[PDB]
């Protein structure tokens, strides 16, 4: 039923200081 | 026996603030001294037998 409408391009970039999350709930 | 956290010790009503999903405690040694009720949500401490 779905229908290839979006074919969305990708690009490059920095990420810094980011994607920390906490390993435990201690 | 603290949901799963077994160990032995005097407990004792804290003052800390144990941001909600969190649930035990350490210091820096890795020892648990400090255990959230399962059940009231309160904090307590647990210090070692004399
Ligand atoms: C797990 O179940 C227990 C048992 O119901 C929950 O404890 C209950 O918590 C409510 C909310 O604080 C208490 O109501 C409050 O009672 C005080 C004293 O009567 C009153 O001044 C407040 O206005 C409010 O009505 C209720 O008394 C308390 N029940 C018992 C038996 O302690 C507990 O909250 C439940 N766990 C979680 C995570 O919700």
């Amino acid at each position: 039923q779905c229908v290839n409408l979006i074919t969305r391009t990708q690009s490059y970039t920095n990420s810094f200081t980011r994607g920390v999350y906490y390993p435990d709930k201690v | 026996n603290f949901n799963g956290l077994t160990g032995t010790g005097v407990l004792t009503e804290s003052n800390k603030k144990f941001l909600p999903f969190q649930q035990f405690g350490r210091d820096i040694a890795d020892t648990t001294d400090a255990v959230r009720d399962p059940q009231t949500l309160e904090i307590l401490d647990i210090t070692p037998c004399s």
